[PDB]
């Protein structure tokens, strides 16, 4: 019983992508999940709670996905139990949390020969952030125990800062991810 | 190891001892202009010498780079800046005795004197006498024995000096690979080597006299309504065909009219626009003269001036307790250092210069990041432009009125924007045909186009081809009226003031057409223009690394010197003496004479 | 809690070294307590690489170096991973794995004579550049050209050392800089470099 296509090249093959500070959640539902198309990009496809091979299998619920952009090196930073800067200050996945974190290297997209600073991540915040939680704030930090009103310096730091994303580095090549959170625990 | 790699190192030890060699010959050179005393003379002759000195030593160390086996334009743009040999090329014997000649040029200048025919005791100088003499005096005898007797005292003792001073330039001259002086001198403007943007040393000859057929339509005009309005104040001594005498022109040598503007004057009911007893009613200083400035340079996107400037700098006289030379110069001590030495005095005319200055200092900053060989304007003609195209905008009503020195309420028409036209035009208009006679002159009797036995002869008549200037009293050629003026007896150039005069008015209206103004050209402020300003500061950070005929195009758009900005400015004063002159004679005739 | 890291000695001292003569300080068994060095003014060049400045107080390094030296305001930009110049090139190279941060602040009051402090020098002339953390101190000629000049100089011959000036009218870029580099290591040894419980 197949109606229509779900919506993933939307999701995938779309203009641009979001921060890692910034991610957008978009929701699918109400089509059929076809998993067989998603094989087409040239290297991250580890799925947990359902095996990639019967991903085609079971009946789910509203799928949430998100899209940003982060680099070589925090494909091993965003895992359910980690502990970091990127998994503490800008994206947090929870420690039951059921689907895939797809990742590969683009190289042709967000790596500019003069820069590409359109991509922020934070540094600096008070707490740790909670799973599933989203912080555009934009306020300045305080580091330390004086009021600067607004303004910075020392002990006042902009928590907002780019990446660099050269397509020279080793590592430090931009990477396009799409991580995919199913909630119940498919074609024919 | 190449050579082009040992001189871009040769050229990193230069740009490392040369800057701070001329930190101090600039500094010695401020604490002399600051204080005149005795223990500032000996510093500045010691630091200067020094300088000096280690110019001509790696000048002499930069002769081992044939020039012809280095390809980038750069290091080549370096090398022939500090190359030059000048007269190290020539004998001992005849280096020293060209020096001792200009020396004695200089001295005649600066010492000559003129005595009263009634009283041999009483002597007149230049600074305090003739000319003041000869711009405030309005007797046709009076101002005639002041011109015949300052080309007699000081005009005859310079030819001797200037016959063998020609002939010592050229064998300078042809002994560097030139042809005569005047290619020296037009080397300036030579970018031969650059490919779609070269200009020889001869193409300047028939670019400036392109350029000069357009101007005298306006020019004309202009003579026309001056000596018709001179024919009123001297009766039977001007004739409505012929030329005008020389010392009627309101300074000593013609050069600028200025002083004709009592006399020649469209609109004598009211007087013209002057914020003086607006200034020195709301307690304006020099400081707040030049924080005005400053507010207005920083509204295009050019930087804050430096602490040194507001901390080092000398911007009031401190009276009869420092002796200082109140004379006013932007000074760039490099490394950073921007200062300006001016007796600032509560005066419109000084205001106007505070903004003519800030332009220098912010042409300074602007190329900071450059080598030392290339810590100049990209020709002698963009430095002073970009100080006047500040001082054009700073003298608009609008700015006046923007900056709270002029009230809203005030009638603007046209009987007060000609009379600030034709105020311009009697300094800017009155001293391009003199320029350019004087520089074809210069250039003629340097290339061997005349002889040593027709200078005066064809002088005066060159005069009333071009300047329409007759003289009063026949001369012969024993006089030198060229050695009567600075700029000739003591060996500067002359063809910056003619290309600089098209450059500041090409800069005025890209900078007008970029700031969005429908108005006429003499009335355009780009106060509040900021995307001017980052245009004007693509022209500003170059320097002389790259060429100026790219430095035109990245501001003005053309490639070449253009005369048109320079006629749309004076247009409706042109249209104005369209109307004027219904009954007078456009032109002049030569053969009149009024002896 | 007694045991403060000896940073008023890399900090106030009396006089700084060269860059190219850099002195290296090892700081061990202590706590390092990096409030304490808020007492200078002007002092905005505080860009720590690696680690973030606000858990700079939470994690336990090993023996911690600082490098101190004297540069002009223009080339504090170089030391940073990933830079070209003269500094970053011939006098003092930072590895592109650098964790740690860079601390300067304006000298002009304390490092300027009226006229002229030639005690601080940079070498200008190099073959080769610099590796991470080398401090070549040689006062051999440079060979500009391709001709022996046997120790001695003259034409393609240069001093690779070249002088500063440091007087205090050098505006704003112009003027010296004392700069402090503070490297964290963490290599397998007993963790002793951490702040105050
Ligand atoms: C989404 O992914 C890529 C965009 O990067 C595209 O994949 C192309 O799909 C067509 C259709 O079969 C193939 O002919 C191309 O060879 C694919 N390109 C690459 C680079 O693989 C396409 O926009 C989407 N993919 C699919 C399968 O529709
Ligand atoms: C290092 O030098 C600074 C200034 O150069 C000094 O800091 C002083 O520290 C004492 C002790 O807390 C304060 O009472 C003073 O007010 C500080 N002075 C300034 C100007 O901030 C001091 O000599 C050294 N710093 C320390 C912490 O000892
Ligand atoms: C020419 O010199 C400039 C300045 O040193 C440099 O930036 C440029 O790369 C050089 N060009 C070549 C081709 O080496
Ligand atoms: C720059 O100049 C403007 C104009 O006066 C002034 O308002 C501003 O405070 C100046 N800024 C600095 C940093 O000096
Ligand atoms: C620009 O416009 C403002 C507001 O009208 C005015 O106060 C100011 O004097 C103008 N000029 C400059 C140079 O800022
Ligand atoms: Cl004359
Ligand atoms: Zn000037």
């Amino acid at each position: 019983n197949i109606t229509n296509l779900c919506p993933f090249d939307e999701v995938f093959n779309a203009t641009r992508f979001a921060s890692v500070y910034a991610w957008n959640r978009k929701r699918i539902s109400n089509c059929v999940a076809d998993y067989s198309v998603l094989y087409n990009l040239a290297f991250t496809f580890k799925c947990y709670g359902v095996s990639p091979t019967k991903l085609n299998d079971l009946c789910f619920t509203n799928v949430y996905a998100d899209s940003f952009v982060i680099r070589g090196d925090e494909v091993r930073q965003i895992a359910p139990g980690q502990t970091g800067n990127i998994a503490d200050y800008n994206y947090k996945l929870p420690d039951d949390f059921t689907g895939c974190v797809i990742a590969w290297n683009s190289n042709k997209l967000d790596s500019k020969v003069s820069g590409n600073y359109n991509y922020l991540y934070r540094l600096f915040r008070k707490s740790n952030l909670k799973p599933f939680e989203r912080d555009i704030s934009t306020e300045i930090y305080q580091a330390g125990n004086k009021p600067c009103n607004g303004v910075a310096g020392f002990n006042c730091y902009f928590p907002l800062r780019s990446y660099s994303f050269r397509p020279t580095y080793g590592g430090h090549q931009p990477y396009r991810v799409v991580v995919l959170s199913f909630e119940l625990l498919g074609p024919k | 190891s190449t050579i082009e790699e040992q001189a871009k190192t040769f050229l990193d030890k230069f740009n490392h001892e040369a800057e701070d060699l001329f930190y101090q010959s600039s500094l010695a050179s401020w604490n002399y202009n600051t204080n005149i005393t005795e223990e500032n003379v000996q510093n500045m002759n010691n630091a200067g010498d020094k300088w000096s000195a280690f110019l001509k030593e790696q000048s002499t160390l930069a002769q081992m780079y044939p020039l012809q086996e280095i390809q980038n334009l750069t290091v080549k743009l370096q090398l022939q800046a500090l190359q030059q040999n000048g007269s190290s090329v020539l004998s001992e014997d005849k280096s020293k005795r060209l020096n001792t000649i200009l020396n004695t040029m200089s001295t005649i200048y600066s010492t000559g004197k003129v005595c009263n025919p009634d009283n041999p005791q009483e002597c007149l100088l230049l600074e305090p006498g003739l000319n003041e003499i000869m711009a405030n005096s309005l007797d046709y005898n009076e101002r005639l024995w002041a011109w015949e007797s300052w080309r007699s005292e000081v005009g005859k003792q310079l030819r001797p000096l200037y016959e063998e001073y020609v002939v010592l330039k050229n064998e300078m001259a042809r002994a560097n690979h030139y042809e005569d002086y005047g290619d020296y001198w037009r080397g300036d403007y030579e970018v031969n080597g650059v490919d779609g943007y070269d200009y020889s040393r001869g193409q300047l000859i028939e670019d400036v006299e392109h350029t000069f057929e357009e101007i005298k339509p306006l020019y004309e005009h202009l003579h026309a309504y001056v000596r018709a309005k001179l024919m009123n104040a001297y009766p039977s001594y001007i004739s409505p065909i012929g030329c005008l005498p020389a010392h009627l022109l309101g300074d000593m040598w013609g050069r600028f009219w200025t002083n004709l503007y009592s006399l020649t004057v469209p609109f004598g009911q009211k007087p013209n626009i002057d914020v003086t007893d607006a200034m020195v009613d709301q307690a304006w200083d020099a400081q707040r003269i030049f924080k005005e400035a400053e507010k207005f340079f920083v509204s295009v996107g050019l930087p804050n001036m430096t602490q040194g400037f507001w901390e080092n700098s000398m911007l009031t006289d401190p009276g009869n307790v420092q002796k200082a030379v109140c004379h006013p110069t932007a000074w760039d001590l490099g490394k950073g250092d921007f200062r300006i030495l001016m007796c600032t005095k509560v005066t419109m005319d000084d205001f106007l210069t505070a903004h003519h200055e800030m332009g220098h200092i912010q042409y300074d900053m602007a190329y900071a990041a450059q080598p030392f060989l290339l810590r100049n304007g990209a020709n002698e003609g963009f430095h002073e432009a970009v100080g006047e195209i500040m001082s054009l905008s700073a003298a608009t009503p609008k700015h006046l009125k923007s900056i709270g020195l002029l009230s809203p309420d005030f009638q603007e028409d046209n009987e007060t924007e000609i009379n600030f036209l034709l105020k311009q035009a009697l300094t800017i208009v009155g001293t391009l045909p003199f320029t350019y006679m004087l520089e074809k002159w210069r250039w003629m009797v340097f290339k061997g186009e005349i002889p040593k036995d027709q200078w005066m002869k064809k002088w005066w008549e060159m005069k009333r081809e071009i300047v329409g200037v007759v003289e009063p009293v026949p001369h012969d050629e024993t006089y030198c009226d060229p050695a009567s003026l600075f700029h000739v007896s003591n060996d500067y150039s002359f063809i910056r003031y003619y290309t600089r005069t098209l450059y500041q008015f090409q800069f005025q209206e890209a900078l007008c057409q970029a700031a969005k103004h429908e108005g006429p050209l003499h009335k355009c402020d780009i106060s509040n223009s900021t995307e001017a300003g980052q245009k004007l500061f693509n022209m500003l950070r170059l320097g002389k690394s790259e060429p100026w005929t790219l430095a035109l195009e990245n501001v003005v758009g053309a490639k070449n010197m253009n005369v048109r900005p320079l006629l749309n400015y004076f247009e409706p004063l042109f249209t104005w003496l369209k109307d004027q002159n219904k009954n007078s004679f456009v032109g002049w005739s030569t053969d009149w004479s009024p002896y």
